[PDB]
Order: structure tokens, then sequence, then C-alpha cells
């Protein structure tokens, strides 16, 4: 119950925020071109 | 030991608390879902009855398409279990005669239930439908997807919401254009169609598909919420029982620790 | 045979043995007698008292190791003598009080390892209304 | 107690465990001297299973494939894996329920309950307080039955058909009689 809940929580959070990080990495360089090395 | 039992008690107490909270939340959601049903069922019943006047035989041979409605969240009791059971029954009954079966689904639970056994028959699956409130626009998309893949016979599996503590699984043999062209529609001759029947039938049929999906999904949602409340009740009760047992064990271990430490001190004091 | 709470601990430690000695007369004579002990655990507590006051080393739940020998001395006298030893008998219905139905404790398990049976009683069945509250899946013979 | 070049002593020792505590010094010390082990449990006896052997705490040194065959070894290890996978779900079944589980886990639970009930034998000496006659069971029949239960050739049968039946022919006959 303890290790069960802890590992379930860790996996769920990991998956959710991995998806979100994939989307943010897709949409980053457009909205912040000052960091984009294409324009440097 | 002690740390083990204490940690377990803490976890189970948290589980019980969250379970009661989710119970109240599900009760509120069930109120709103009953309201949605009471407002949105009259929109669907009339055309369904009008086309159900045309009797559909479920023994017809042809490419069957099974639309199984389900949920995306867990802790819904066992409604999706019964849905998938009925779907397996239907597939195993209709695949013997030789009817090539296709499977459409709504929700990830039916997908997880039937992936290993009937995953070589899926055609199109939708999910994340219960995030926002159910609406006719959500149903029209699924109806259009069904019509673009026009099969010879369609079945719809869902859960009827009888009362807050009672549901019922059903299967709707749904009419299709192939089954409509094979009938002269003599049963509708009593009805005066303002446009001619041949011109209005395809639109009445699309409306029928949409209304069917709409009503079926509303009933399934209500049944889901009722089962969720029941499951939260049972889980909180079981958590209380486990808490009682763990409390007994904790007190036993506490007494043992005290006695052991004290005996150690005394034996070290008398060996001088 | 009364050895109550106001009485000293040696008398509680004895009284079971005195009752068994009174029953041995019927057993040897060929007469049949039954002895009931209320509760044996109290006797174990008295023995624990006398032992700790003699500076002896405690053990599990502070009970010494000579508790099993105590109860077994007491209970092995209950016997069905043979055709040549008169033919008498001596039953024994010892009684034990648990705490929250725990029979995985030390004294209950010490006595279950000595007896030829078990009659269990529950608080659920006694609070519901079922009286005598004799469970049947746990009770054996 | 030891086999030597002169003769041999096989020994079968019953070791009490006070207060159901296996961490007590006496059984803890005794574990180191044994070549084979059989740990009985009260949790399993309350389910009516007899002999109440816990097959996970039980172990042995004569299970390797260099002594027994690889079919025996593989069947035993598959059974142990199954029972451990069932043990790992006890908490989530007690709190939430079987409905939360997937289909693989449900199949696992079914086969684990079946193989638990199948590892239950009515002895001859128990006839005095059980009534049912004794059932001697050879080893190859046990292995075939375990193989069949693990493969999935006995999922159609009920769960209470494996209780005190010995081999599988008795299980199928009892399932037939229970169909009525």
């Amino acid at each position: 119950s303890v290790k069960f809940m802890d590992q379930k929580r860790s996996g769920e959070e990991t998956v959710y925020f991995k998806k979100e990080d994939e989307a943010l990495l897709r949409n980053l360089l457009a909205n912040h071109p000052e960091y984009d090395p294409k324009y440097s | 030991d002690l740390k083990i039992v204490a940690a377990r008690m803490k976890s189970v107490k948290s589980i019980q608390k969250i379970t009661k909270a989710m119970k109240m939340v599900a009760a509120s959601k069930l109120r709103m879902d009953q309201r949605r049903l009471e407002n949105g069922l009259p929109f669907a019943t009339p055309v369904q009855k009008l086309v159900q006047r045309i009797p559909v035989d479920p023994k017809e041979k042809g490419t069957l398409a099974v639309l199984a409605l389900s949920s995306d969240k867990g802790l819904c009791g066992g409604v999706n279990s019964f849905v998938a059971k009925q779907a397996r029954i239907v597939i195993k009954e209709n695949e013997m005669a030789g009817n090539a079966v296709q499977v459409y689904g709504v929700g990830d639970k039916i997908r997880s239930a039937l992936q290993r056994t009937f995953g070589d028959r899926f055609k199109r699956i939708m999910t994340e439908v219960t995030r926002f409130p159910w609406n006719f626009g959500q149903a029209c998309i699924i109806a259009d997807r069904l019509m673009q893949d026009n099969p010879a016979r369609l079945m719809v599996i869902y859960n009827h919401f009888k009362s807050a503590v009672a549901y019922d699984t059903l299967t709707l043999n749904v009419l299709t254009p192939t089954q409509a062209a094979q009938s002269a529609k003599e049963q509708l001759n009593t009805f005066e169609f303002e446009p001619e029947k041949t011109d209005v039938w395809k639109d009445l049929q699309d409306f029928y598909y949409a209304c069917t999906v709409f009503g079926c999904m509303l009933d399934n949602i209500a049944s889901e919420q009722s089962a969720r409340m029941s499951a939260m009740d049972n889980a909180s009760t079981n958590a209380g029982e486990m808490i009682s047992s763990l409390t007994l064990r904790y007190n036993r271990a506490r007494q043992a620790k005290i006695t052991t430490e004290l005996v150690e001190i005394i034996s070290g004091a008398n060996a001088l | 045979v009364a050895a109550t709470a106001s009485e000293a601990a040696p008398l509680q430690f004895l009284a079971p043995y005195s009752g068994c000695a009174m029953g041995e007369w019927f057993r040897d004579s060929g007469r049949h007698c039954v002895i009931i002990y209320d509760d044996l655990s109290k006797q174990a507590t008295a023995y624990r008292q006398m032992s700790l006051l003699l500076r002896r080393p405690p053990g599990r739940e502070a009970y010494p190791g000579d508790v099993f020998y105590l109860h077994s001395r007491l209970l092995e006298r209950a016997a069905k003598m043979g055709d040549k030893s008169g033919g008498g008998s001596l039953t024994a219905l010892p009684v034990i009080e648990t705490q929250a139905g725990d029979v995985s404790a030390y004294i209950p398990t010490n006595v279950i390892s000595i007896t030829d049976g078990q009659i269990f009683l529950e608080t659920e069945l006694f609070y519901k209304g079922i009286r005598p509250a004799i469970n049947v899946g746990l009770s054996v013979s | 107690i030891t086999t030597t070049k002169k003769g041999s002593i096989t020994s079968v020792q019953a070791v009490y465990v006070p207060a159901d505590d296996l961490t007590d010094p006496a059984p803890a010390t005794t574990f180191a001297h044994l070549d084979a082990t059989t740990v009985l449990s009260r949790q399993i006896a309350e389910l009516g299973i007899y002999p109440a052997v816990d097959p996970l705490d039980s172990t042995s040194r004569m299970l390797a494939p260099e002594i027994v065959g690889q079919e025996h070894y593989d069947t035993a290890r598959a059974t142990q894996k199954l029972l451990q996978d069932y043990k790992s779900l006890q908490d989530i079944i007690a709190i939430l329920g079987m409905d939360e589980l997937s289909e693989e886990d449900k199949l696992v639970v079914s086969r684990a309950r079946k193989i638990q009930r199948f590892l239950s034998q009515p002895f001859t000496v128990a006839e005095v307080f059980t009534g049912k006659p004794g059932r001697f069971v050879e080893l190859p029949e046990t292995i075939k039955s375990a193989q069949t239960i693990l493969r999935g050739e006995c999922d159609d049968l009920p769960e209470m058909a494996f209780y005190m039946c010995g081999g599988l022919e008795e299980v199928r006959s009892k399932a037939v009689k229970m169909a009525q």
C-alpha cells in the first residue's frame, strides 16, 4: 500500500509531465526566438 | 514492528478520508448528470421510437459493427466489466456464423479490456469524452464516423440507469442504410413526410444515429457515477476495518517494545 | 474451590491443583468427574507475580518459561483410565479470557497446544443477540 | 543427525513457533540446520485449506534441476511466481476490489486461487474428523495437473472444484456433479 501508492504516484506524474515537456519542447522555439540559435 | 504498522495506518486513514470526499463529489456529479438526462432524453426518444417501428432482426448476416460505450476513469465499480462481457458474448456469437466483426469504442477501459483478446478487430476508438460536459456535438462526430464506415448491421452496448443504486446492461440493434434499403418502409406510411420520404430519410437517419449515441452515453455516464459512489462507500468501509486491525497490531507491538526495552535495562542492571 | 481476587497469589496458583487432586479420587475410584477452571490465565498471572517477586528472569510478556509446565502439569491429569485401572475418567473444561479475540498470544497458544479441542466465543455474535455465541468454523474437537 | 558412509538418518522435526513469530530465536536458529522446510500458516488454515502449508516460506535444497528434472523445476517456479503475483495484489484487492484489476491480473487471481485450492489433500488419518477418504498422490500426476492449471486448460472449471480432490480427474468429476 505504501510502496504501491508511492510508485504509482511517481509513475503517473512522470508520464503526465513527460507529455507536457514534449509539448513545451515542440512549442518553445516559436514563442521565444531570442533563445533560438537559428536567429543567432 | 512499529514503523511498518504506523505507516500503514497513516496511509489507510488518508485513503479513507479521500474516499469520503470523492463520495460526496460523485454525489454532486450524479445530481448534475441526472439533470442532464432529464433535459436531454426527450430530444432522443421520439426519432428512436419512430425508426424502431421498423423491426430489425439481430440474426442478419453481414459486417457487424459493435460500438461499446465505456468510461476513462477507474473506481467505477464493475460496469465496464459487464459491458466488455456482453461485447465478448456478442462477438463470439456472431463470429461463428462468419460475420466479420468490427469494434468501435468509447473510453480507455473497453480498450484495456479487449486489447489482448479482440485487438485485431478494432476500427476506431475515442476517449477523453467525459472531461467536458457531454453534448450533441460530441455525439455527431462519432455518428459521422460510424456513417462514413457504413456497415451492414450495428450494435450498441451501454448501461441503462434505472435508479441511483441500480443499472442494467443493454444492446441496441440499430438500423442502417443497408437494412433500410431492403425495406419498403410500409410502417411509416401513416406519417406524412413534408419533404418526400426519399429526400428526408438520410437526414432522419443521421439524426437517429446522433440521438442514439447521445442518449446511450448519458445513461452510461449516470450509471458510472452511481457505481463510483457505491465503490467509494465500500472502500471507506474496508479502510475502516483495516484501520481497526492495524490499531490492534500497533498496540500489541507498542506493549512488546516497552516490555522488551525494560527487560533489557533490568537484565543489565542485575548483572552487576 | 474459591481463590478470588482479594486472596493472595499462591492460593490462585494452587486452587487448580487442589481441584484436580479432588477429582483424582473419582478418576482412580472409577467415578467420573468434570473439572471447570475459571480462568486459567488468572493463575498464569499469579505465577508471573510470584516469579518476578523471586527475582527470576522474565520472558515473553514478562511471563517466565515455567508457565507451559504449570498448565501442562495441571491438564495432563485429565484422563480416561483403562479397564484395569478402574475405568474412571476426568474431563477438564479450562477457561481463558483473550483480549480483542487475539488467540495468537502466548498463553492461549500455550494452552491450545495442551488441550484436545477448542470452543470459541465471539463478541460480535454476543452483541447481535446470538447467545451462546459459539462460533463453529473455529471451534473444533 | 547426519547421513554418513555407514548409514543414514532421515529426520522429520516438528518445530513449534510461539505466538506465530518466526523471528523467535528458537525457530530462527533451527532454520540453519535443515535441508528441507515446511512452514505451516494459520491464515491458510482459516480458509479450510489443509495442509496449511505456505508454499512461499517453504523451500528446499533438492529442487534444483540437477536433482529433479527441468519440468518439475519449471512447474514449481511458475507456481511460485503465480502465488507471489497474487500475494502482491492482496492490499489493492482488500481496499478497492477485483474490479480495479486488469484482465491479466484477474486471470492470475483465478489461477492462483485454483492452485491454492488444488494444493489441498485429504489425508487418511483425518477421516475421523473429516469423513472424506484419503488420497495418495504420485508426483507426475501433480506435475501434469499443475501444468494444465497454469496453461489455461482448467479456467472453465469452478473454484470450489479443486478443494480436497487429489488429481484432476476428481476435479472434473466434481465439476460435473456441481453443474447440477
